[PDB]
C-alpha cells in the first residue's frame, strides 16, 4: 500500500495548494459587491454612471468595475438576450441590489416599466434583493410639460385627482405641475413596492438627470442603507 | 392564407390525438398493481463537499463514477474526487455567470456554459501543468443552458434562443442546427446509444431529435408549464420530465404519449432536475422546497425523502454504476447520498 | 422546611443554566452554518463562560448554602479565583458582543473587510486573558484576603474590590450604554425613512410605531436584564469594604441574582431563527 | 396540451358592447393567474388587465379603466371580458394570456417573439 | 409572409409526425416491467450493499 500512500500524499499537496488559492479568491469575492443593472431600451441606462473606471464588454453581457471609498462594485448590464427573461433572472438572486432605470419622458413605455417592476418585485427569487430606482430624464419632463396637452392625465385618470405630498420638498426653480408629475410617478412605483409588504427588501427612489456625476455616490449610499437594514433585520431589531 | 394553414394544423393535431387515444389500451398503474412495493428507502449523506463560494448551478459525474465536475456562480469550475474529498482541479472561468457544465466520457475535456452564450471547452492534458481554455464557441444568440458531450469530437448544446446545435470541436463550427422549438430550450438528455436525444423547452413540449438526420421525429405535449429538466430511461425507450407545476411525467417513444404522472397534493413547488437510477425503478426528483423525492417509477409513490439541503436543490446526478447520488443546491454544498 | 424549598430553587437554577449552555454549545458543534458567521464565535465564548459558571461555581456554593458549613476548606482559595474568572469572562464576552453589533451596524462595509476571523480570535483571547489576569494572580498572591468552624468569607480589601469592580463591571457597562444608544439612533433613523415611504403609499391609496416599539423592546430587554441583574451586587461590592451596611444573607441573595443572569443569557442571545431550528433539531421536541 | 381559444370580436361600432369568450383547454384552470393582452396595428403588445386564481384581486390599465369587466368561471372553465363604451382609437387584436407558473403572482407574458402560452387572439375592429 | 412560412413548416412537421408507427401501451409497459425486473438486483440504491463492498464505506 506504499504506492497508494505516495499517490495520497501527492493528491493532498495538490488539495492544499488549491485550498489556499480558493481562500485568496474567497477574500477577493467577499470584498466585491454585485449590482444588476436592468432597464428598458428607451431609457439611457448606459448614461447613468459616469464614475466608471472601465467599461468592459463581453459577448452577451457588459461588466463595469468601479470603486467608491475603497469598496469594489461590479455592475452587470444584460446585453444581447431573448425577450423572455423569466429563466436567466434566477442567476441574479445573489446580487446585493438591482438598479432599475426607467424613462419618464415617453409615456406609453412607462406602463410596461410598471409591469416589469411588478414582476421583479413579486418574483420568488427576487424577494431578498432590494431594488434601487432611477427615474431618468427629468429635464425632459420639465421641457415636455409645456406642450399644450398633458399625456400623463390621458394615460392615467388618477392624476386629475392628485396633490403633491407634504413630506416631499420641491427643488428651487421648478414648476409645481412638473413636481406633481414627478412625485406621482414616484408614488405609482412606491405603491407597487408597498403593496407586497414583505419587509425583506425596499425600494429606493431617485430623481436623476441626463448628465450627472452623483449617481455612483447615490448607489454607494443606498448600498450602505441596504446592508444596515440587513443587519438590523439579522439581529431582529426592526 | 394563415387560416387554412392553421385549420389544417388543427385537423392534423386532431388526427394525432385520435391516434394517441386509440393507442391507449390501458394504464401503467393498473398493470403494475400486482407488483411488490419498494417501501421506505433511507439514504444518508456519506460525504459533503465544501469550499464553493457562490451557489452551485450545475454538476455532472464522470463515467468512471469517480471524479465530478461542479459549476458555481463565483467563476470557479471544481473537478472533485468523490472518494477522498480531494479537489483534483479548480479552474477559473472567464465569465462569472455559469449555467451548465459537461464532463467528457474519456475525461480529457470539461465544458462550461453560461449567460455570455459561449461554450468553453477546457483540456485536462496539462502538458505544461496549467489548465487552459481549449476552445470557445460563440454561435448562439441566446444564453447557453445545457451542453453535453456525445464524444471528444462533437458536443451538443442547448441555447436560449429555441435552438439546439451540434458543434464539431475541430472545425469549431455548427454541424447540425435544430430549430423546431418555440419556447426556450432548458435542458437536453442524450440517449445511451447517442443516436437520439430529447429536449424540454419552456413551451411544455418535449421534442425527440435525431443527431444524424437533423430533424425532430416526435413531439410530446403532456405538461402544463415550463419543462425544466429531462432524463432518459436506462433502456433508451422512455424519458421522464419535470416541470414547474409540481408534476413529474413519464413518456414513451413508442406509444408517443405519457404513461404515468407523478404528483402529490402536499408539494406545489417546481421540479429542478430529475435523474433515474441504474435499474430504472427509482425516479429521483430535485424539488424546489429544499428536498429530493424518491418516486417509484412503476407505482407512483414516494419511497423516501432527501431533506438535507438548506436552499433549493439546483441539480441532481447519478453515477453510471448506481453507487451514489450527488445533489448540488444553492447553499454551495454538494451532498453525496447513498 | 425552608431548606427544601431553597434547595429546589437552586437546583432548578443550576439545571436550567447547564441545559441552556449545553444546548447552545451542542447546536454550534452540530451545525456548520451556525459556525460560518464570524458573529456566533462570541456567543460560543459566552456559552463557554456560562457553562464554566454552571459547572464549577454554582454547585459548591449551593451545597454550602444548603448545608450551612463549608465542606472543603482549602478549596475556597481556588473557588474564589474561578468565580472571579468565570464572572468577568461573561461580562467581557457581553462587551465583545456589544462592540461587534456596533461595528457591524455602524460601518457595514468596514465590518466585512476588518472583521477577518483573526480579529475575532484576538478579541476573545484578550477577554479571557484579562479575566485570568484579574482573577488567578491576585487571589493566589492573596492581596485581597489580607484586609488587616471554617467559612469561605473572604473579606476583600478596598484596593482589590474597587479595582476589580472597575475592570469587571463599570467599563463594560459604559461601553454597552454608548453602544446601544448609538444603535438606537441608527435604528430610529431607519424607522423614520420606512415610515415616510409607508405614509406616502398610504396617502396614495387614500387619494385613489410598532416597529419602533419592537426596537425599544429588544434593546430594553438586553440592557435591562444585564444591568438589573449585575448592578445591586456591584453597588454592594463597592460599598462593603469601605464600610450598619449589609447583612450576609442579603449579600448571598444578590450573589445568586448575579449568577442567575447566566441562565437568562442564552435565551436572550439565542432568539435567532437558525438557533431555534437547531434547538428543535437537537432537542428533538418538534 | 395547453391551448386557448378566443371567441367573439369583429367589426363593431363605437359606444357599443361586446363580450369576448375565452376557452382554456388542457390544464387545471383554478391554479393559474390569467390575463388579457392586446396588440394594436403597427404597435407592440400591451397588458390590458389581469385576474388571480380565486378572482378577488382585479386590476386594469389606466387609460381604459372602468370600461371592461373580467369574469372567470372556474367551473365553466371560461374567461369572459365585457367591453362597453367602445372607442375608434382602441381597435386591436386581443390575446388571452396565461402566467406560466401555478400558485404565483409574477407574470412574464408581454413577449412578442412567440410566447407559447397565449391563444391565437381575436380581431376586434371599431369603425366610426 | 413569414407567419405563413412558419405555418407551412408546422403543417409539414405535423404531416411527418402523424405518419409514424405507434406501439400499443401495454406491450411497452410490459417491456418496462421486464427491464426493471431483469436489472433489479444490480442496483445499489434499490438493494443495500455491505459496508466492505461499498466504496463509500
Ligand atoms: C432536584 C431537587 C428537587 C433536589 C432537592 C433536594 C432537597 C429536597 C434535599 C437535599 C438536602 C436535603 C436536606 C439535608 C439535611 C437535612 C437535615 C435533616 O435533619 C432534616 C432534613 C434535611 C433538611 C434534608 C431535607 C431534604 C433536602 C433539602
Ligand atoms: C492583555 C492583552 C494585551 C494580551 C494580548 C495577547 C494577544 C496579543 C495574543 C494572546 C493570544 C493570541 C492569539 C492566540 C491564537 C490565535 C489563533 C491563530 O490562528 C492566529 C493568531 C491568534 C489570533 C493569536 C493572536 C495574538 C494573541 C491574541
Ligand atoms: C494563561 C493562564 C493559564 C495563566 C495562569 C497563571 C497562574 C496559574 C499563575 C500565575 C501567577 C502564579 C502565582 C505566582 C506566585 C505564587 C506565590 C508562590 O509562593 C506560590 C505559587 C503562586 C501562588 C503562583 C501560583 C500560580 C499562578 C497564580
Ligand atoms: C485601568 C486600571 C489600571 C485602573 C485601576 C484603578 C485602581 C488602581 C485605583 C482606582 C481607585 C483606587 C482606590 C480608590 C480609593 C482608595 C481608598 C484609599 O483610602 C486607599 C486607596 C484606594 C483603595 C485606591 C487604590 C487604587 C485604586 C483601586
Ligand atoms: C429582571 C428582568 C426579568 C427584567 C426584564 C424587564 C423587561 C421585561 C421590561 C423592563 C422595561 C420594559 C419595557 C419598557 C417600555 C416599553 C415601551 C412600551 O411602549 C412597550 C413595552 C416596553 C417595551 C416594555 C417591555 C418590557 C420591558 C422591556
Ligand atoms: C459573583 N461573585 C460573587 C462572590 C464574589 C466574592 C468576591 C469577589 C467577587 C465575587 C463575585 C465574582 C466577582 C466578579 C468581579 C469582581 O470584581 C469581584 O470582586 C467578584
Ligand atoms: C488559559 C485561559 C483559561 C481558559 C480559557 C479558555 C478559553 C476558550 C475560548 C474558546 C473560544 C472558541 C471560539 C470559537 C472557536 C471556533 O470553533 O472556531
Ligand atoms: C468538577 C470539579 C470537581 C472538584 C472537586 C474538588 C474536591 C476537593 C477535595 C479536597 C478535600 C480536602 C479534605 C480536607 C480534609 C482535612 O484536611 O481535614
Ligand atoms: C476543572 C478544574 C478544577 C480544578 C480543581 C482543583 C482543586 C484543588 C484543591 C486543592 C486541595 C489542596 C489540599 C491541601 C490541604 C493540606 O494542606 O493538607
Amino acid at each position: 500500500t506504499e504506492d497508494q500512500r505516495n499517490e495520497e500524499k501527492a493528491q493532498r499537496e495538490a488539495n492544499k495548494m488549491i485550498e489556499k488559492q480558493l481562500q485568496k479568491d474567497k477574500q477577493v469575492y467577499r470584498a466585491t459587491h454585485r449590482l444588476l443593472l436592468l432597464g428598458a431600451d428607451n431609457s439611457g441606462k448606459s448614461t447613468i454612471v459616469k464614475q466608471m473606471r472601465i467599461y468592459h464588454v463581453n459577448s452577451g453581457i457588459f461588466e463595469t468595475k468601479f470603486q467608491v471609498d475603497k469598496v469594489n462594485f461590479h455592475m452587470f448590464d444584460v446585453g444581447a438576450q431573448r425577450d423572455e427573461r423569466r429563466k436567466w433572472i434566477q442567476c441574479f438572486n445573489d446580487v446585493t441590489a438591482i438598479i432599475f432605470v426607467v424613462d419618464s419622458s415617453d409615456y406609453n413605455r412607462l406602463q410596461e416599466a410598471l409591469n416589469d417592476f411588478k414582476s421583479i418585485w413579486n418574483n420568488r427569487w427576487l424577494r431578498t434583493i432590494s431594488v434601487i430606482l432611477f427615474l431618468n430624464k427629468q429635464d425632459l419632463l420639465a421641457e415636455k410639460v409645456l406642450a399644450g396637452k398633458s399625456k400623463i392625465e390621458d394615460y392615467f385618470p388618477e392624476f386629475a385627482r392628485y396633490t403633491t405630498p407634504e413630506d416631499a420638498t420641491p427643488e428651487p426653480g421648478e414648476d409645481p405641475r412638473v413636481t406633481r408629475a414627478k412625485y406621482f410617478i414616484r408614488d405609482e412605483f412606491l405603491r407597487i413596492s408597498t403593496a407586497s409588504g414583505d419587509g425583506r427588501h425596499y425600494c429606493y427612489p431617485h430623481f436623476t438627470c441626463s448628465v450627472d456625476t452623483e449617481n455612483a455616490r447615490r448607489i454607494f449610499n443606498d448600498c450602505r442603507d441596504i446592508i444596515q437594514r440587513m443587519h438590523l433585520r439579522q439581529y431582529e431589531l426592526l | 392564407e394563415l387560416d387554412q394553414l392553421r385549420q389544417e394544423a388543427e385537423q392534423l393535431k386532431n388526427q394525432i390525438r385520435d391516434a394517441r387515444k386509440a393507442c391507449a389500451d390501458a394504464t401503467l398503474s393498473q398493470i403494475t398493481n400486482n407488483i411488490d412495493p419498494v417501501g421506505r428507502i433511507q439514504m444518508r449523506t456519506r460525504r459533503t463537499l465544501r469550499g464553493h463560494l457562490a451557489k452551485i448551478y450545475a454538476m455532472h459525474w464522470g463515467t468512471d463514477s469517480r471524479l465530478l465536475v461542479s459549476a458555481s456562480q463565483d467563476g470557479k469550475l471544481i473537478i472533485w474526487d468523490s472518494y477522498t474529498t480531494n479537489k483534483v482541479h479548480a479552474i477559473p472561468l472567464r465569465s462569472s455567470w455559469v449555467m451548465t457544465c459537461a464532463y467528457a466520457p474519456s475525461g480529457n475535456y470539461v465544458a462550461c456554459g453560461g449567460l455570455d452564450n459561449i461554450c468553453s471547452i477546457y483540456n485536462l492534458k496539462t502538458r505544461e501543468g496549467n489548465v487552459r481554455v481549449s476552445r470557445e464557441l460563440a454561435g448562439h444568440t441566446g444564453y447557453l443552458s445545457c451542453c453535453r458531450f456525445l464524444d471528444d469530437n462533437q458536443i451538443v448544446t442547448s441555447s436560449g434562443d429555441t435552438t439546439c446545435a451540434l458543434w464539431d470541436i475541430e472545425t469549431g463550427q455548427q454541424t447540425t442546427t435544430f430549430t423546431g422549438h418555440t419556447g426556450d430550450v432548458m435542458s437536453l438528455s442524450l440517449a445511451p446509444d447517442t443516436r437520439l436525444f430529447v429536449s424540454g423547452a419552456c413551451d411544455a413540449s418535449a421534442k425527440l431529435w435525431d443527431v444524424r438526420e437533423g430533424m425532430c421525429r416526435q413531439t410530446f405535449t403532456g405538461h402544463e408549464s415550463d419543462i425544466n429538466a429531462i432524463c432518459f430511461f436506462p433502456n433508451g425507450n422512455a424519458f421522464a420530465t419535470g416541470s414547474d407545476d409540481a408534476t413529474c411525467r413519464l413518456f414513451d417513444l413508442r406509444a408517443d404519449q405519457e404513461l404515468m404522472t407523478y404528483s402529490h397534493d402536499n408539494i406545489i413547488c417546481g421540479i429542478t432536475s430529475v435523474s433515474f437510477s441504474k435499474s430504472g425503478r427509482l425516479l429521483l426528483a430535485g424539488y424546489d422546497d429544499f428536498n429530493c423525492n424518491v418516486w417509484d417509477a412503476l407505482k407512483a409513490d414516494r419511497a423516501g425523502v432527501l431533506a438535507g439541503h438548506d436552499n433549493r436543490v439546483s441539480c441532481l446526478g447519478v453515477t453510471d454504476d448506481g453507487m451514489a447520488v450527488a445533489t448540488g443546491s444553492w447553499d454551495s454544498f454538494l451532498k453525496i447520498w447513498n | 422546611s425552608v431548606r427544601i424549598l431553597t434547595a429546589c430553587f437552586l437546583s432548578l437554577l443550576i439545571l436550567s443554566t447547564l441545559l441552556g449552555n449545553t444546548l447552545v454549545c451542542a447546536a454550534v458543534i452540530r451545525f456548520r452554518h451556525l459556525r460560518s458567521k464570524v458573529t456566533n464565535f462570541f456567543v460560543i465564548s459566552l456559552a463557554v463562560s456560562d457553562l464554566l459558571v454552571a459547572v464549577l461555581v454554582m454547585p459548591w456554593k449551593a451545597v454550602a448554602e444548603i448545608a450551612g458549613f463549608w465542606p472543603f476548606g482549602s478549596f475556597c482559595n481556588i473557588w474564589v479565583a474561578f468565580d472571579i474568572m468565570c464572572s468577568t469572562a461573561s461580562i467581557l464576552n457581553l462587551c465583545v458582543i456589544s462592540v461587534d453589533r456596533y461595528w457591524a451596524i455602524s460601518s457595514p462595509f468596514r465590518y466585512e473587510r476588518k472583521m477577518t476571523p483573526k480579529a475575532a480570535f484576538i478579541l476573545i483571547s484578550v477577554a479571557w486573558t484579562l479575566s485570568v489576569l484579574i482573577s488567578f494572580i491576585p487571589v493566589q498572591l492573596s492581596w485581597h484576603k489580607a484586609k488587616p468552624i471554617d467559612n469561605c468569607d473572604s473579606s476583600l480589601s478596598r484596593t482589590y474590590a474597587i479595582s476589580s469592580s472597575v475592570i469587571s463591571f463599570y467599563i463594560p457597562v459604559a461601553i454597552m450604554i454608548v453602544t446601544y444608544t448609538r444603535i438606537y439612533r441608527i435604528a430610529q433613523k431607519q424607522i423614520r425613512r420606512i415610515a415616510a415611504l409607508e405614509r406616502a403609499a398610504v396617502h396614495a391609496k387614500n387619494c385613489q410605531f410598532k416597529r419602533e416599539t419592537k426596537v425599544l423592546k429588544t434593546l430594553s430587554v438586553i440592557m435591562g436584564v444585564f444591568v438589573c441583574c449585575w448592578l445591586p451586587f456591584f453597588i454592594l461590592n463597592c460599598i462593603l469594604p469601605f464600610c450598619f451596611c449589609i447583612d450576609s444573607n442579603t449579600f448571598d441573595v444578590f450573589v445568586w441574582f448575579g449568577w442567575a443572569n447566566s441562565s437568562l443569557n442564552p435565551i436572550i442571545y439565542a432568539f435567532n431563527a437558525d438557533f431555534r431550528k437547531a434547538f428543535s433539531t437537537l432537542l428533538g421536541c418538534y | 396540451q395547453v391551448q386557448l381559444q378566443e371567441s367573439g370580436g369583429g367589426l363593431v361600432q363605437p359606444g357599443g358592447s361586446l363580450r369576448l369568450s375565452c376557452a382554456a383547454s388542457g390544464f387545471t384552470f383554478s391554479n393559474y393567474k390569467m390575463n388579457w393582452v392586446r396588440q394594436a396595428p403597427g404597435k407592440g403588445l400591451e397588458w390590458v388587465s389581469d385576474i388571480s386564481q380565486s378572482g378577488a384581486s382585479i386590476s386594469y390599465t389606466g387609460s381604459v379603466k372602468g370600461r371592461f369587466t373580467i369574469s372567470r368561471d372556474n367551473a365553466k372553465n371560461t374567461l369572459y371580458l365585457q367591453m362597453n363604451s367602445l372607442k375608434p382609437e382602441d381597435t386591436a387584436v386581443y390575446y388571452c394570456a396565461r402566467c406560466p407558473a401555478p400558485f404565483t403572482r409574477d407574470c412574464f407574458d408581454v413577449t412578442s417573439t412567440t410566447y407559447a402560452y397565449r391563444g391565437q387572439g381575436t380581431q376586434v375592429t371599431v369603425s366610426s | 409572409t413569414a407567419s405563413i412560412a412558419q405555418a407551412r413548416k408546422l403543417v409539414e412537421q405535423l404531416k411527418m409526425e402523424a405518419n409514424i408507427d405507434r406501439i400499443k401501451v401495454s406491450k411497452a409497459a410490459a417491456d418496462l416491467m421486464a427491464y426493471c425486473e431483469a436489472h433489479a438486483k444490480e442496483d445499489p440504491l434499490l438493494t443495500p450493499v455491505p459496508a466492505s463492498e461499498n466504496p463509500f464505506r
